[PDB]
DNA sequence: AATAATAGTTTTTAGTTTATTGGG
DNA sequence: CTAATAAACTAAAAACTATTATTATG
């Protein structure tokens, strides 16, 4: 869906490490906060599935202190705290692995950042 | 504690000196050593630096 | 804080670059080779902090954004790495000319109008706090597009409204047989006589790699002096001087060049366990008692007073020794800020110390966990050189003031007098080794190496520069103007057998 | 529906490491 | 019959811009 094709779309554009990526890449962060934002229940496993995708992805792969990939990171926290925000106890699957992947987050170059 | 040495005028001339620092701003003689709170012992104070990578949880170097 | 500067690099691609009246002499394309590669240096070891791009144009083969023909960009406003002086030294050379002719375009027609545009928008690409709007050109001939009368009017109209938006243009003048005339093309196109046949447009200083470094308009701390307990003065302390260094280890993983993470730890011998601040006392073990304390009372033991300053009254300078120096002078600029008014009370007072020479001893705390010192002002004034420009600023040379235990003792000298004719023969001697005092011809020989090697290693020069040491004196000069002098004295003072030593 | 501390960059910097003499 | 001593060496704390939540208003 827009989720998907979005979801892509940052997943190419961040073939490079340069200002305009991270520039496109906060942008669809962005766009998706605002989108994924209303209250959803067939998108929302859509949603629960690209963002498990994308999250490791930019967990592998933005993970770097450059900005173009330190200000998307953190905007993609924001957005998932202002999203646990509305989202039950839905991350039951999501809990033990996503605090895995967080804690990993803090110990790779956000500790350094 | 003096300056025994030997000022030299170019290549043809030199002089043994015993220089002397007049003005010189006095120090602490004892810095404060990290004794124990538990023992009041620099000994039970052991210390280490860690290289290790900043990141890869902090890979050890 | 101020803006930084833009320096906008920018040479022809055609046979004029290529081409000298002497061959030998290094065509105008690699001589700017070197500028570029010169400035790029001095740059680095000065101001490592600014953009600097290169573009070209008469190369037949373009690449910009707005596409304008035989308009080719290499390096966007960049701050000058390892890698762009590598990638720029190809070309330098005759030989590395040629291989730009084969792989760069060179010798097209163009339009100015085109590379106002492109450099118009790559300063509109930058995203920083900005002063300085220097573009560079490099070519030798004013004339190619005075030719097309209405490619100099739009040229001239784009380089007016640029100027008028702070894009500032110098010329560089360029050696070429037929000449680089001013006032024909010039003189009306940049914002700022000979025919400019040769090359001196300061390239000397140019190719002059720069061994210095100075921060951009820095304030180092502001202060608040209390005349006696309640009427306050804001104050400036600055330095002219200040002490420079090679930049500490930059430490690395040998396996990645990757910053290892350097974390220290205080750990339990009982257990191996970190130790937590509490679990740590300070200890002293005067005699035989080991005196435990802490750190908040040992820095507000430290600490005695308030940054600030206490005065303590006027005396003239004649009450100060010689010899008595604690630590190396700073200086004293009056600040509106703080305190609004205290300009016309700094000139006041300063005037009135000139009249009677009395300095300002005051203690002096300049921040938190400091001992207040007591310190000399003295009133230094402001010097007009020869263009009337402040070489002294106006205000207070600061000089600080030792203690009694701050002083060690000195044995007893003897004072056995010379005679009137060893007094005249060192004075010849000096008269002959006399000249003037000037900072800047002096220099740390042991730092210079250690740039130059920094320099070369990441140049993969196969030598380093060699630093040129000027700490020691010109022997063969020396004792050209010694000569007899020097034995003369010997006899006059020392036994011909009995040299100084042994 | 607006303003106001406020952490993020440099700048020394007091203890720290080397050793080099000066005794003993 | 072993001995300070700058020096280069770290830390290390503070000043220097410098944005940026935040009531007040609705």
């Amino acid at each position: 869906c827009s989720l998907l094709r979005l979801q892509e779309t940052l997943s190419a554009a961040d073939r490079c490490g340069a200002a305009l990526a991270g520039h496109q890449l906060i942008r669809g962060l962005g766009q998706e906060c605002v989108l994924s934002s209303s209250p959803a229940v067939l998108a929302l496993q859509t949603s629960l599935v690209f963002s498990r995708d994308f999250g490791l992805l930019v967990f592998v792969r933005k993970s770097l202190n450059s900005i173009e990939f330190r200000e998307c990171r953190e905007e993609i926290l924001k957005f998932l705290c202002i999203f646990l925000e509305k989202m039950g106890q839905k991350i039951a699957p999501y809990s033990v692995e996503i605090k895995n992947t967080c804690t990993s987050v803090y110990t790779k170059d956000r500790a350094a950042k | 504690i003096h300056w025994p040495c030997r000022l030299t005028i170019g290549s043809n001339l030199s002089i043994r000196i015993a220089a002397y620092k007049s003005i010189l701003q006095e120090r602490v003689k004892k810095t404060w050593t990290v004794v124990d709170a538990k023992t009041l012992k620099k000994e039970d104070i052991q210390k280490e630096t860690v290289y290790c990578l900043n990141d890869d949880d902090e890979t050890e170097v | 804080y101020s803006g930084r500067d833009s320096l906008i690099f920018l040479v022809d691609a055609s046979k004029a670059m290529f081409e000298s009246q002497s061959e030998d002499e290094l065509t105008p394309f690699d001589m700017s080779i070197q500028c570029i590669q010169s400035v790029y240096i001095s740059k680095i070891i000065s101001s490592d902090r600014d953009l600097l791009a290169v573009v070209f144009y008469g190369t037949e083969k373009d690449k910009n954004s707005v596409n304008f023909k035989n308009i080719y960009v290499l390096q966007e406003l960049d701050n000058p790495g390892a890698k762009r002086i590598l990638e720029l030294d190809q070309f330098k050379g005759q030989q590395g000319q040629k291989r730009f002719q084969d792989m760069m375009g060179h010798g097209s027609d163009y339009s100015l109008s085109e590379v106002l545009w492109v450099c118009a928008n790559l300063f509109s690409d930058v995203q920083f706090k900005m002063s300085h709007k220097r573009i560079m050109l490099f070519t030798n001939e004013d004339n190619p597009h005075g030719n097309d009368s209405a490619k100099a009017s739009r040229a001239r109209t784009k380089a007016g409204d640029l100027r008028d938006t702070g894009i500032f243009l110098d010329l560089m003048h360029l050696k070429k047989p037929g000449g680089f005339d001013i006032s024909l093309f010039y003189r009306d196109i940049i914002s700022i006589l000979r025919v400019h046949f040769e090359e001196s447009s300061k390239l000397e200083d140019l190719l002059r790699k720069v061994r210095a470094k100075e921060t951009r308009k820095r304030a180092l701390s502001r202060l608040k002096l209390k005349l006696n307990k309640d009427i306050v003065i804001s104050v400036g302390i600055y330095n002219l001087v200040q002490k420079a260094l090679k930049p500490p280890p930059i430490k690395l993983y040998r396996e990645t060049n990757e910053p290892v993470k350097t974390k220290t730890r205080t750990f339990n011998t009982s257990t191996g366990g970190l130790l937590l601040p509490s679990d740590t006392k300070r200890s002293q073990i005067y005699g035989s008692r080991q005196i435990i304390l802490e750190k908040e009372e040992t820095e507000e033991l430290k600490r005695f007073d308030d940054p600030g300053l206490m005065l303590m009254g006027f005396k003239p300078l004649v009450l100060l020794k010689k010899h008595h120096y604690l630590r190396p002078s700073l200086f004293v600029y009056p600040e509106e800020s703080l305190v609004i008014g205290s300009s016309t009370l700094f000139s006041a007072l300063l005037i009135k110390c000139l009249e009677k020479e009395v300095a300002a001893l005051c203690r002096y705390t300049p921040r938190r966990n400091i001992p207040p010192y007591f310190v000399a002002l003295v009133p230094q004034e402001e010097e007009l050189d020869d263009q009337k420009i402040q070489v002294t600023p106006p205000g207070f040379q600061l000089v600080f003031l030792p203690f009694a235990d701050d002083k060690r003792k000195m044995p007893f000298t003897e004072k056995i007098m010379a005679t009137p004719e060893q007094v005249g023969k060192m004075k010849a001697i000096v008269e002959k080794l006399r000249f003037t005092y000037r900072s800047d011809s002096f220099e740390n020989p042991v730092l210079q190496q250690h740039f130059r090697n920094l320099e070369a290693l990441a140049l993969d020069l196969m030598e380093p520069e060699q630093a040129v040491d000027l700490t020691l004196p010109k022997v063969e000069a020396m004792n050209k103007r010694l000569g007899s002098l020097v034995d003369e004295f010997k006899e006059l003072v020392y036994p011909p057998d009995y040299n100084p030593e042994g």
